[PDB]
């Protein structure tokens, strides 16, 4: 998967998600971003996929 | 926006110089 | 840069000539007093 | 009547808000490019390696500069005299490097105040006037050629030009001390008594005249109210202020004559400042000022230090250490 | 032809490299119970490329052109050296002197100047085993050293330096010299490159072979405050054969 | 503080032997060296190569030792590498190369000694200045 | 981790002999004899092991030979240090008066 | 680079204050 | 307290220079009179 479409799936991103008074640049933010993580798969205990 | 303001004032100086010779106080002769 | 050069040696060329030319026209006539 | 005819009318019109003229007309293109070229370079040139060694001066207010040390670089010595017009240049980007904006500006800035000073002559001589004013400000344009063309001509480099900031200015100042002496050379002497006694007769020609303003207004209303603009008469009293001076010292070492004062006042720092001109002119091949280093001594033989002694001490810190990459060798030379 | 200087002189030349006819692609033969030597080895770049930094997330750092800023100032010239045949056959050139090295600055997109130490000094080039004759299908592969790109005497501009200079921020007096100390000490770094030349033009006849060269070496990193890029260099290169 | 003859008193020979001068010899040689030598060796350095001064403390330690006036009327006339392993006369100023360095060519044998008295008797009075360059102006 | 290696030497046996693998080569002028013709043979030849590897020079002639005998008591050696030789630093190391 | 950010306002009333009162006085002027 | 810096050269503007603009006019207002 390309980090340029994982960087769209990520409210950070989502315009209705800021502030009238929170000025500047969304890296002023969450910060610059740098790095796709990876994927993130949750299991418990008993190996179920959790979400 | 340090530069900025020196640009600015740097301006501001132009445009008086325009007006100071341009829309002078004319002089007149009595 | 050739296309630079060439249009600088012309601006340069014409502007000359007006000053040339200007101060070969009677230039000691255009004056306030006397027209020689 | 004819098209050259409507023209040359326009140029050398007298009805013009500023006067054009035949020197006008080079004046006015070359004075613009100058200024375009100084303002965004200033701004936003990027560094300058000036001294030919692969270490770039940042001289610009967008690469870290305030408006005291920031400058127009001058061009590298690498370059020495050769000229440098941006069309002999790869790119723009080698153009910037290298230092071109400074033969660009001080090009066309010696050439269109060149003009400026003839267009003085000019309108003057359009108006009817006597010529001569063009003469005074020769001294200051005398004193651009010297620190902008003449002294880089005698170095060989125009690396060494005056740079256009006002920290570079001070740079060029203590290298020239150091190398030169200037603080020991005649001609730099008169031209502080030029400026020196040039500051001293404006305030007393100001303060003489203001104080002999004739009562023609009361204490609500300034005093300049009493000058009305082409007025026929003289708004203050010169025997009176004569009356005054001659007596602070005595009545000869006083000016009676307007004519012959005011030539007193154009010629003092105007002679002066012709010398300093003719002085940095004349250190550009490095003849040099008074030199007294070592110049007292006892019967045995020590030396015995003057104050001259202490100001080659004070060279000699400004001479090891400028340009502190440059010198491989021990002299240096020029 | 036998030009002259006066000839010469302000054209840009002299960083020209010489070159040989279209037609010269023979072959010099060459003989073990002899000895020989490049008499002039010249290297013209003609590009300089230099990666760029592949960001956190990374995928892979190309090699990118640059400008060149330094004029015409970038050829190494009047290179000697011996030439051994080896006994696997190969033949082994060993620079010992010349014209070998020239700081060059190029420019990359965006503004950033990258400073280099253009150089082959100690270089150490090598052919394939059994060459019995230098053809037009002849390549040598080297390795040089790259010094630091100034030398320990220079002073940045607050007069800190290796073997002369302050040593701290003097206009600091009371700051901590912690956070300053990668700036404070000066580090000289010395370097490895490597080049390959690859003969494309033989005149069997007067000794001289021409060709392309490609070498890899490092930036100049500023006596250690900050890291190197890496640059890849391309040209032409001459040389000239006698027998020693 | 005065010239004396205890400072014109310099090393004649290596022999320890040693010869006074007078205030007219001394100043003769200050003279002559001015004349044909300051050009190069200017307050006891060496402008074109700095490496070997003047001081009495290096000539002493050259081959043949030169902190005496005749080892150095004797370089004046035929010069030698600090080692004394080449001679130098066809770039350093001697008699022996007064053709091609003609100051030298009217120099009498009286006038050598006055130049080497000169030179060993200067740092007797500007210590280490002479030698010294800069640092010491 | 982040030292000035040339203050270092000045710790070790180059700040008080002549290290005849690192030293410029205006300090010979400190001894009799030594001073131009076997201060550039020490130098041509200079990387040494031993303070008398510089014996064994081809070419010495005898007074030669002693003369190195009697001022081995002024050299070491210490590892060659890059910063002091590159850059023909030995033979100018741009210090002049 | 690391100012003052004092120097913007200090700065800004520097200019604004004095000049504001030469306005204010030269309009005052042309209206009566 | 960390407060945004163009906070004070913000509410500093945001009042001279409206208030400066309604002072010129009434002066001048005065003169005529
Ligand atoms: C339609 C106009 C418009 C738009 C949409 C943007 C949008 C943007 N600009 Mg740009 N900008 C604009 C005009 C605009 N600008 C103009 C005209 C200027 C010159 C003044 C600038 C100067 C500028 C700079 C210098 C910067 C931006 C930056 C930005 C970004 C962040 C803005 C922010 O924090 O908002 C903040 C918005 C507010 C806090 C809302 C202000 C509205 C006030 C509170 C209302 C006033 C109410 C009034 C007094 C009520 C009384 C009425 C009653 C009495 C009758 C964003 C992309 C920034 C950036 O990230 O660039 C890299 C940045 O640094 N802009
Ligand atoms: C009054 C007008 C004027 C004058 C006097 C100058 C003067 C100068 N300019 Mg400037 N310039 C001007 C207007 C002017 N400029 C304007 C308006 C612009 C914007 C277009 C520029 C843009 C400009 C640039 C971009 C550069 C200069 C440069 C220069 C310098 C030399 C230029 C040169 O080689 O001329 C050569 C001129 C001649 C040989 C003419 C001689 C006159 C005879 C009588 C005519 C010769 C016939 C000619 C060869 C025919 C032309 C075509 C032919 C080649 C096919 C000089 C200081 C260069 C510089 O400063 O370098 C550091 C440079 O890089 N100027
Ligand atoms: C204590 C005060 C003092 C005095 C008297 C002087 C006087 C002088 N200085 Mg100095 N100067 C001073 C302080 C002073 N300086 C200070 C504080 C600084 C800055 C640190 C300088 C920096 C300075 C520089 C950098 C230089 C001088 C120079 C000069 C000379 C020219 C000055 C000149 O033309 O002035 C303008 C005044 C006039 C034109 C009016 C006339 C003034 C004269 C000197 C008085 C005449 C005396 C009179 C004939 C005797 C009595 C007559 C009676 C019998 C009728 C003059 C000898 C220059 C120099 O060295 O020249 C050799 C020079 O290069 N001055
Ligand atoms: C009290 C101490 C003192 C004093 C009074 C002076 C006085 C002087 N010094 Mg000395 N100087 C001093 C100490 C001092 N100095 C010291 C300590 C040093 C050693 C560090 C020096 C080193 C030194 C050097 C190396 C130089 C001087 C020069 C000068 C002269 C400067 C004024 C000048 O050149 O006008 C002349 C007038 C001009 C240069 C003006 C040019 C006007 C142009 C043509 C017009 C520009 C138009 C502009 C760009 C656009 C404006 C338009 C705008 C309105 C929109 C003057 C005689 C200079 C000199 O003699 O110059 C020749 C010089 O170069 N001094
Ligand atoms: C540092 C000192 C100094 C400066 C800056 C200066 C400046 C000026 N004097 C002028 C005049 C005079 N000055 C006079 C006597 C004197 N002038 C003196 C000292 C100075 N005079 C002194 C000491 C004297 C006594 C002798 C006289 C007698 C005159 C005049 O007649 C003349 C004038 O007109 O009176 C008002 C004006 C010429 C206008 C012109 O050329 O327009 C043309 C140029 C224009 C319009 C724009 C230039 C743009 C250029 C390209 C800018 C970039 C290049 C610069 C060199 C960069 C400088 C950067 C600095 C930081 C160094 C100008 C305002
Ligand atoms: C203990 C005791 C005895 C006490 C008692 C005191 C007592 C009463 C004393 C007895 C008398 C007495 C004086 C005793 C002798 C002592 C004595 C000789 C004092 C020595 C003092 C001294 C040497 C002073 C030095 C002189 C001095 C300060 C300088 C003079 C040099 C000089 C002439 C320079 C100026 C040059 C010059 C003329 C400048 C012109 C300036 C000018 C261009 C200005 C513009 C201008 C000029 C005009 O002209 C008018 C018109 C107008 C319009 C105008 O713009
Ligand atoms: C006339 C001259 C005087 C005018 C200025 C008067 C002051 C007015 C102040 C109003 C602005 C207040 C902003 C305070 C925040 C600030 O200082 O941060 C300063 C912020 C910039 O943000 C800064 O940015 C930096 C990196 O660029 C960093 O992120 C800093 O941390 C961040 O603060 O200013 C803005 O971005 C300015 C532009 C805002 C204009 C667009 C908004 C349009 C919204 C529509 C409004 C219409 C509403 C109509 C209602 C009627
Ligand atoms: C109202 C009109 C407003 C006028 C314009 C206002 C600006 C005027 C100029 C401001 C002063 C310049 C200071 C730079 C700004 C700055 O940040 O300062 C900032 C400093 C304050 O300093 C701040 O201190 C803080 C902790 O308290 C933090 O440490 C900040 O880092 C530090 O900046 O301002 C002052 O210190 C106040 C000035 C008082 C000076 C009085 C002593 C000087 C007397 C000199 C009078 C001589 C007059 C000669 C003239 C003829
Ligand atoms: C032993 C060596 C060999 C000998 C060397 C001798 C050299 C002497 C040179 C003499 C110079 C010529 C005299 C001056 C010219 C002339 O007379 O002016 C014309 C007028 C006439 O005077 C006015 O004269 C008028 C009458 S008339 O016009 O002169 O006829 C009268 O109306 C009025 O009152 C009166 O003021 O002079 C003046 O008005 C008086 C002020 C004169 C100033 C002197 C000249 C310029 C000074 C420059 C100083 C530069 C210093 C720089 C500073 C660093
Ligand atoms: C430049 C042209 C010089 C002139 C003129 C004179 N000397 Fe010189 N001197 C010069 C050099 C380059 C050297 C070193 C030569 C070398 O390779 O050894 C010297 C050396 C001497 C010495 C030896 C000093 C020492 O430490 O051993 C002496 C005594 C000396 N020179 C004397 C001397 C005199 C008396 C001169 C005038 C008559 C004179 N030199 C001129 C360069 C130049
Ligand atoms: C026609 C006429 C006239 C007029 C004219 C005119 C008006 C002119 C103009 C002119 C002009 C108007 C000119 C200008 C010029 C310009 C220039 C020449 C500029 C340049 C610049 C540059 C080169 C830049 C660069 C840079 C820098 C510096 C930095 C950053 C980057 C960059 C690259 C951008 C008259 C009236 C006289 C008369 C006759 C006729
Ligand atoms: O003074 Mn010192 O001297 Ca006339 O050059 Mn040689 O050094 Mn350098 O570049 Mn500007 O400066
Ligand atoms: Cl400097
Ligand atoms: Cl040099």
């Amino acid at each position: 998967i390309p980090e340029k479409l994982a960087f769209y799936d990520y409210i950070g991103n989502n315009p209705a998600k800021g502030g009238l008074f929170r000025t500047g640049p969304m890296n002023k933010g969450d910060g610059i971003a740098q790095a796709w993580k990876g994927h993130a798969v949750f299991r418990n205990k008993e190996g179920e996929e959790l979400f | 926006m340090e530069t900025i303001t020196y640009v600015f004032i740097f301006a501001c100086i132009i445009a008086l110089f325009f007006f100071a010779i341009f829309f002078r106080e004319p002089p007149r002769i009595t | 840069m050739e296309t630079l050069k060439i249009t600088v040696y012309i601006v340069v060329t014409f502007f000359v000539l007006l000053f040339v030319f200007g101060f070969l026209s009677g230039d000691p006539a255009r004056n306030p007093k006397r027209k020689d | 009547a004819n098209l050259w005819e409507r023209f040359c009318n326009w140029v050398t019109s007298t009805d013009n808000r500023l006067y054009v003229g035949w020197f006008g007309v080079i004046m006015i293109p070359t004075l613009l490019a100058a200024t375009i070229c100084f303002v965004i370079a200033f701004i936003a040139a990027p560094p300058v390696d000036i001294d030919g060694i692969r270490e770039p001066v940042s001289g610009s207010l967008l690469y870290g500069n305030n408006i005291i040390t920031g400058a127009v670089v001058p061009s590298s010595n690498a370059i020495g005299l050769h000229f440098y017009p941006i069309w002999e240049a790869a790119s723009l980007d080698e153009w910037l490097y290298n230092g071109g904006p400074y033969q660009l500006i001080i090009f066309h800035f010696l050439l269109g105040a060149s003009c400026y000073m003839g267009r003085q002559w000019e309108l003057s001589y359009r108006l009817g006037m006597r010529p001569w004013i063009c003469v005074a400000y020769s001294a200051p344009l005398a004193s651009a050629f010297a620190v902008f063309l003449i002294y880089p001509i005698g170095q060989g480099s125009f690396s060494d030009g005056m740079p256009l900031g006002i920290s570079g200015t001070f740079n060029f100042m203590i290298v020239f001390q150091a190398e030169h002496n200037i603080l020991m050379h005649p001609f730099h002497q008169l031209g502080v008594a030029g400026v020196f006694g040039g500051a001293l007769f404006c305030a007393m020609h100001g303060s003489l005249v203001t104080s002999s303003l004739i009562r023609e207004t009361t204490e609500t209303e300034s005093a300049n109210y009493g000058y009305k603009f082409g007025q026929e008469e003289e708004t203050y009293n010169i025997v009176a202020a004569h009356g005054y001076f001659g007596r602070l010292i005595f009545q000869y070492a006083s000016f009676n004559n307007s004519r012959s004062l005011h030539f007193f006042l154009a010629a003092w720092p105007v002679v002066g400042v012709w010398f300093t001109a003719l002085g940095i002119s004349t250190m550009a091949f490095n003849l040099n000022g008074f030199n007294f280093n070592h110049s007292v001594i006892d019967a045995k033989g020590n030396v015995i230090n003057t104050w001259a002694d202490i100001i080659n001490r004070a060279n000699l810190g400004m001479e090891v250490m400028h340009e502190r990459n440059a010198h491989n060798f021990p002299l240096d030379l020029a | 032809q036998t030009l002259t200087y006066d000839d010469i002189v302000g054209t840009g030349l002299a960083n020209k490299c010489p070159t040989l006819d279209d037609t010269a692609r023979g072959a010099y033969p060459i003989d073990s119970s002899q000895t020989y030597r490049i008499a002039r080895l010249c290297l013209q770049p003609t590009t300089f490329l230099v990666k760029e930094e592949p960001k956190n997330k990374r995928q892979e750092a190309e090699f990118v052109p640059t400008k060149l800023v330094t004029r015409e100032t970038t050829s190494l010239d009047q290179i000697q050296g011996e030439l051994k045949v080896n006994s696997d056959g190969s033949l082994t050139f060993v620079e010992e002197d010349g014209i070998d090295f020239q700081p060059v600055t190029v420019q990359m997109a965006g503004g950033e100047r990258i400073p280099l130490l253009f150089t082959v000094k100690n270089l150490v080039a090598s052919t394939q085993p059994n060459v019995t004759s230098i053809t037009t299908s002849t390549d040598f592969k080297g390795e040089f050293n790259v010094p630091s790109y100034r030398t320990a005497n220079f002073l940045d501009p607050k007069g800190r330096g290796l073997a002369s200079g302050y040593d701290s921020a003097i206009a600091l007096p009371q700051a901590k010299e912690e956070e300053l100390a990668r700036a404070n000490v000066k580090r000289f770094s010395l370097t490895k490159g490597q080049i390959s030349l690859n003969v494309a033009k033989v005149d069997g006849r007067t000794g001289e072979i021409a060709g392309t060269f490609e070498s890899e070496q490092l930036s100049d990193d500023d006596m250690g405050a900050h890291e190197p890029h890496e640059v890849k260099i391309q040209g032409v290169f001459y040389a000239s054969i006698e027998p020693a | 503080a005065e010239l004396t003859p205890e400072v014109l008193t310099v090393p004649l020979n290596s022999e320890g032997k040693t010869i006074t001068l007078t205030e007219k010899q001394y100043l003769e040689g200050k003279r002559l060296f001015q004349y044909a030598c300051a050009s190069c060796h200017v307050g006891g350095i060496t402008k074109t190569n700095p490496s070997l001064d003047l001081r009495t403390e290096t000539l002493a330690l050259a081959t043949p030792p030169r902190d005496n006036i005749e080892g150095l009327v004797d370089y004046m006339k035929n010069p030698t590498t600090y080692d004394g392993e080449q001679e130098i006369a066809e770039v350093h100023p001697s008699l022996r190369s007064a053709d091609i360095f003609p100051k030298m060519r009217n120099l009498t044998e009286k006038d050598l000694v006055a130049i080497a008295g000169h030179i060993l008797v200067e740092p007797k009075i500007l210590g280490d200045k002479w030698g010294g360059g800069k640092v010491y102006y | 981790e982040l030292v000035n290696v040339v203050d270092e030497k000045l710790g070790t046996a180059y700040g008080e002999k002549i290290d005849l693998n690192n030293t410029n080569i205006a300090a010979f002028i400190q001894y009799r004899g030594l001073y131009p013709t076997l201060a550039k043979l020490i130098v041509k030849n200079a990387p040494y092991e031993s303070v008398e590897d510089v014996l064994n020079i081809p070419g010495l002639t005898e007074r030669q030979k002693q003369i190195l005998r009697e001022n081995l008591e002024h050299f070491t050696v210490t590892e060659v240090e890059t910063a002091l030789v590159e850059g023909g630093d030995r033979y100018n190391n741009g210090l002049y008066k | 680079m690391e100012v003052n950010q004092l120097g913007l306002i200090a700065t800004a009333l520097f200019v604004l204050v004095p000049s504001v009162f030469l306005i204010i006085l030269y309009v005052q002027t042309e209206s009566q």
